[PDB]
């Protein structure tokens, strides 16, 4: 019609949608938990440190066993690292140095990269040939992937530079869905543990949710004043965490439409680099700019601790699936294991 | 008498 | 104590150790270089001048003189920069290519702001990230011959008002655009290094060659505490 | 995957001959190497392994010093340069690839072998006390091992593989560590044991699984294998 | 007599100075792990060796020289003696070390990143020490506490060095005159100069730029500045190195050619004071080397 | 359609899409959340430790 209709319907939705979020809120997640009791201090060692990355590691991924882990160095190298026992699983070789994201897939059959170059490079770890080779090159983004997930053997969902997701079908090497609707270039995946879900963070400031089998972007969240860098849903699959360059953290629950907690403090100047939840959802840890890592009260945004081992930027940050361990990556090549 | 150094 | 297994696994990891040292050895004996330029700044017949003078991401290898250069062209990338050209954080230099001939021409596609213009805010911006204090800026100045060509029926007075010098001399234009990009720089320490150039000059690889070789020359300054 | 054995043969006792095997299809470099020998009627037995970048060299007693393993890994060939060869070295002799990591499943691939004829101890028991079983296909049969020593590391591997060798052909690897089953093995297979006894359960046979079976432990070299229980159609 | 009284109190600040000097730039390169570059491992090395030298040479030369009796035993004085030898030798090929480390990182800029790297610099540190430690081993051999009489009746000691013969002692004397001065000495005017040449051509070709192979550059003023104090420190520590070390191994020298003749004359206050500028040395390469550089005050602000 | 207007009508499709979900209270969403963390809170080895025969990595 005209912009004097659309882009008018447009802002009263916008505003019907804040007017229910308002009216869904009920009373803050810090009110409900004022009654909670505190977590503590969550006092952490550094268990291990992995040295063997000679540049910046810029993404990691724990295999479902939560003993393997993939990371990835702009020296163009994927590692695999037996974190029990320190030792390095592989080395690949790739043709892009430039890496900026990385997956396991779920099975441990195959790890992902992608870079600069376009390409999410999914790499098959179970050969007969005893080296890790190219299965697929997933050439058809036309921006830096910045994330690779995978849903299965045969399904990973990507994100890109190009403000686009796709999900790909590995065995045919195309996309099967591409999920448009971010405006900013997209930064971090996380698919739900029901795999029925994904949420990506994008330079717009806003999450949207993704049905991986229909398409749709059932909701978009906004509360962040700027990027937001890192995602992670909370293990239930019902809220999400999204790290920002405004260096806060903010807690989205999937039907409440609604920030439920923000995760900020004055001293926090640096932006958040990574975000993942300990099993029980009950603490988030943040990487920041700042050499750190903070452990937050998911539930009453109190600081619990502070992971400090590290000498340059904090990358990444995953915690295994069965909690016993956090890895934390970083700009200084180390790859420290902290529980 | 003390006469002489230490080489260094 | 390790089994039979878990010690072939170690040996493992120490034959991997020992190749990612070697690649460290390569990777270190590497220089860097990142590309950056304008649409329509040339890039595709600047390298292949270099490729003929020679004897969404490229990787352009060079070798000069037992130094190895790993020119890289981050192409047509549509994403926004600052989320990562800090991959670029660890080169030696930015090479930034501004054609000469950009003067005259405004974005034609949208507005008509200078090609100029565009290109010395593209300078600012990556000049003034904060991952290239250490790195110097090279900037190549191409096609020269075009505003050889446009001074002939083109003033550039009528574009930039501050331009003093004469309305004949193509030196005293391209010393004003030199001069233009060189004030853009607040990091008085940071070493801008220009060239100017054409598609028929064969030494722009001896001149990368020369500056990158300033640049280590610097650090090394900086780093073996020569003030 | 190729492993190709050759130089084979008669020869008289007291000799020396360098058999080798020539590796295509795989990063050999990457593999440690094995030989396993099978005397004419008996059992598997170890003889050298070579890792990956040819350290950690290691042979079994009967076969130390007087045996030399070597690898051209840029030719992708292994050597086994035998001397001073005497009538208990008759034998088919294998090269078994192995490859060392968390989960990883080495002794997968087993060459044709070469036969050698000549004219003419804390290393772990390994006790397969029913050398035959009469089986009957679609029947369930669970074969047995017993070892000198529980090979229930502290790490919580049962260092524990089981071979089957269908007969007239190479040692196929059915399952390693105890209980994964390999490459390409029927789901039929499966493996359990308290880390000092073990059973392999052979569910739904098949006439492709009669031959010989073979544990054997990867605690302690030298590595040992079991006489073999051998099915019979 | 005046003489004792300047001694302690020369000796007294030089040792002070020394020893804070060279704790603060430990304690300084251990606390910023960031900060040991290849060029502050050698001045890790080299503060080390300063600090050793100050400890086991001030005291042990001051004390006998003011009583004029060595009241240590023996094995005191094998000791002293060889930590003395070894922290000059180790001192002497640490600077010589970051001689040529400046003049690969500034005269073959591009080629010394293929071995200019901290492995390399902890290989020559290992060399160096093991170099050292092994030539100075007549020290604590041959430094017999040959003993003597006062003008009283009562016996004393005195640590010495006698070689066993007086063409053996000249062969050492000269053999430490080429291996720890003209070597060293002509190494480091090699490349020091070497550096200042090519500094000075890139100065020559800038202003020549500026009048409207080397190359284009906006240097500002102060990259001039920095240049120019550049070439200043390394004549300053060409000029300072001779000044330290002429004075005791050219009085070295001299007793074991003229040995009677020589002691006479430098024996008591005059070789006290070749030596405090011997350990002077000590004192102004933490100085040249650590003080004077920006980055090592910043993280002396940055630390302890 | 394939007009001019696309990309507009296409946004208030899926804002539309996105005003008419249902919601759930914060009231809820926390309680949720709370109840999974307290379900939880034994099998979360950080948010208590765990000893050293049971951590993996404290061998």
């Amino acid at each position: 019609s005209e912009l004097d209709q659309l882009r008018q319907e447009a802002e009263q939705l916008k505003n019907q949608i804040r007017d229910a979020r308002k009216a869904c809120a009920d009373a803050t997640l810090s009110q409900i938990t004022n009654n909670i009791d505190p977590v503590g201090r969550i006092q952490m060692r550094t268990r291990r440190t992995l040295r063997g990355h000679l540049a910046k590691i810029y993404a990691m991924h724990w295999g479902t066993d939560s003993r393997l882990l993939v990371s990835a160095s702009q020296d163009g190298k994927l590692i695999i690292w037996d974190s029990y026992t320190t030792n390095k699983v592989h080395a690949i070789p790739l043709r892009s140095s430039w890496v900026m994201t990385c997956a396991y897939a779920p099975s441990g059959n195959y790890v992902a990269c992608g870079g600069l170059d376009n390409i999410c490079s999914i790499y098959n770890l179970k050969t007969r040939e005893g080296n890790v080779r190219v299965s697929r090159e997933l050439a058809g983004h036309t921006g830096y992937l910045s994330c690779c997930r995978f849903l299965d053997d045969n399904q990973i969902v990507t994100s890109s530079g190009d403000t686009t997701c796709a999900l790909w079908d590995i065995e045919t090497g195309q996309q099967t869905t591409t999920f448009t609707g971010h405006t900013g270039d997209v930064m971090s995946l996380s698919l739900a543990p029901d795999t029925r879900l994904f949420v990506s963070g994008a330079c717009d400031a806003s999450a949207k949710l993704w049905d991986v089998r229909e398409g749709m972007c059932r909701q978009t969240f906004t509360g962040h004043e700027s990027d937001i860098n890192a995602i992670c849903f909370f293990p239930n699959g019902n809220a999400f965490a999204t790290g920002s360059d405004d260096a806060t953290c903010r807690l989205f629950d999937l039907r409440a439409d609604q920030e439920l907690m923000t995760y900020s403090h004055d001293n926090i100047i640096c932006g958040i680099t990574s975000v993942s939840f300990s099993k029980s959802g009950r603490l988030l840890l943040a990487g920041y700019d700042d050499f750190n890592c903070n452990v937050w009260d998911a539930l009453k945004a109190d600081r619990a601790g502070v992971l400090a081992g590290h000498d340059n930027r904090v990358s990444c940050l995953g915690v295994t699936d069965d909690g016993m361990a956090v890895a934390t990556g970083s700009w200084d090549s180390f790859l420290k294991i902290w529980n | 008498d003390y006469m002489g150094w230490m080489d260094f | 104590t390790l089994s039979a297994e878990d010690k072939a696994a170690v040996e493992r990891s120490k034959m991997i150790d020992r190749n990612l040292r070697e690649d460290g050895e390569k990777a270190r004996r590497e220089l860097k270089l990142l590309l950056l330029g304008t649409g329509e700044s040339g890039k595709s017949t600047f390298i292949k001048q270099m490729r003929i003078i020679h004897g969404g991401i490229i990787e352009y290898p060079f070798d000069l003189q037992s130094v190895i250069f790993r020119m890289v062209d981050v192409g047509a990338q549509r994403s926004e920069r600052r989320k990562w050209i800090h991959c670029f954080e660890n080169v030696t230099s930015i090479m930034f290519l501004v054609a000469l001939s950009e003067y005259d021409q405004v974005l034609v596609e949208s507005d008509n702001e200078n090609r100029m213009e565009e290109s010395k805010a593209l300078f600012r911006t990556i000049i003034t990230y904060p991952w290239f204090q250490n790195s110097s800026v090279i900037l190549f100045l191409n096609k020269k011959d075009l505003l050889e060509e446009k001074i002939m029926y083109s003033h550039l007075v009528d574009y930039f008002p501050e331009y003093d010098g004469p309305q004949r001399d193509a030196q005293a234009a391209r010393e004003f655009i030199l001069k233009m990009f060189v004030d853009l720089n607040p990091d008085s320490d940071k070493i801008i290094y220009s060239h100017f150039t054409c598609s028929t000059d064969t030494e722009n690889i001896r001149f990368v060659f020369a500056a990158v070789k300033d640049t280590i020359l610097q650090l090394n300054l900086k780093e073996y505490n020569l003030v | 995957v190729q492993l190709v054995e050759s130089g084979g043969g008669l020869v008289q006792p007291g000799g020396s001959r360098k058999l080798s095997c020539s590796a295509s299809g795989f990063a050999f470099s990457s593999f440690g190497m094995h030989w396993v020998r099978q005397a004419p009627e008996k059992g598997l037995e170890w003889v050298a392994y070579i890792s990956s970048g040819s350290g950690t060299i290691y042979y079994a007693d009967t076969v130390k010093g007087r045996f030399t393993i070597s690898r051209d890994d840029p030719k992708n060939t292994l050597f086994l340069q035998m001397t001073s060869l005497r009538s208990e070295d008759t034998a088919m002799y294998y090269c078994v690839r192995s490859i060392y990591y968390y989960g990883s499943s080495p002794f997968d691939f087993w060459g044709q072998g070469t036969t050698l004829t000549v004219s003419a101890s804390a290393d772990i028991v390994m006790t397969q006390a029913t050398s035959s079983v009469p089986v009957t296909p679609g029947e369930s049969v669970s074969i047995s091992c017993r070892s000198s020593k529980s090979l229930l590391h502290s790490n919580g591997n049962t260092y524990l593989y089981w071979f089957l060798q269908r007969p007239g052909q190479s040692p196929q690897l059915l399952i390693y560590r105890m209980s994964n089953l390999a490459s390409g093995v029927p789901d039929r297979f499966s493996g359990s044991g308290s880390g000092t006894a073990f059973t392999l359960t052979i569910s739904r046979l098949e006439a492709e699984d009669v031959g010989v079976y073979y544990c054997m432990q990867h605690l302690e070299y030298p590595l040992t294998f079991g006489a073999g229980t051998k099915l019979e159609l | 007599e005046w003489q004792p009284a300047v001694q302690i109190l020369l000796y007294s600040l030089i040792f002070l100075l020394s020893v804070l000097g060279n704790t603060l730039v430990i304690t300084v390169l251990i606390r910023n792990k960031r900060m040991r570059t290849v060029t502050n491992i050698f001045l890790l090395s080299l503060a080390v060796s300063d600090l050793m030298l100050c400890l086991f040479c001030m005291p042990f030369n001051l004390i006998p020289n003011l009583l004029k009796d060595f009241i240590f035993g023996s094995a005191v004085c094998k000791t002293t003696t060889y930590f003395m030898g070894t922290s000059v030798s180790v001192s002497t090929f640490n600077l010589v070390a970051i001689s040529l480390e400046r003049y690969g990182a500034i005269c073959k800029p591009l080629q010394s990143r293929v071995w200019q790297t901290k492995s390399h610099a902890l290989k020559v540190i290992a060399a160096t020490w093991c170099l050292s430690f092994t030539i100075m081993t007549p020290y604590p051999i041959y430094s017999n506490l040959v003993p003597f009489t006062k003008n009283n009746n009562q016996t004393a000691n005195m640590c010495r060095f006698l070689l066993p013969n007086d063409v053996m002692q000249q062969s050492w004397h000269t053999f430490l005159l080429l291996i720890l001065f003209l070597i060293p000495g002509i190494v480091m005017m090699v490349a020091y100069g070497l550096i200042s040449l090519e500094l000075y051509q890139g100065i020559k070709f800038e202003a020549s730029q500026k009048k409207s192979n080397r190359i284009r550059s906006n240097s500002s003023a102060a990259n001039l500045m920095a240049k120019k104090r550049v070439i200043r420190m390394l004549i300053v520590i060409v000029v300072l190195f001779f000044l330290c070390w002429m004075p005791i191994f050219s009085a070295n020298a001299w007793r074991a050619y003229d040995t009677a003749s020589a002691e006479r004359r430098l024996s008591g206050t005059p070789i006290s004071f070749i030596l405090l500028l011997s350990y002077t040395s000590s004192c102004v390469n933490p100085i040249i080397y650590c003080f004077m550089n920006k980055r090592f005050r910043l993280g002396f602000m940055a630390t302890f | 359609n394939t007009a001019s207007i696309a990309q507009a009508r296409k946004l208030v499709e899926q804002l539309k899409m996105e005003a008419n979900i249902d919601r759930i209270k914060v009231s809820k969403a926390a309680a949720d959340l709370m109840a999974y963390c307290e379900a939880h809170a034994k099998e979360d080895p950080l948010l208590t430790p765990v000893p050293a025969s049971e951590n993996p990595f404290r061998e």
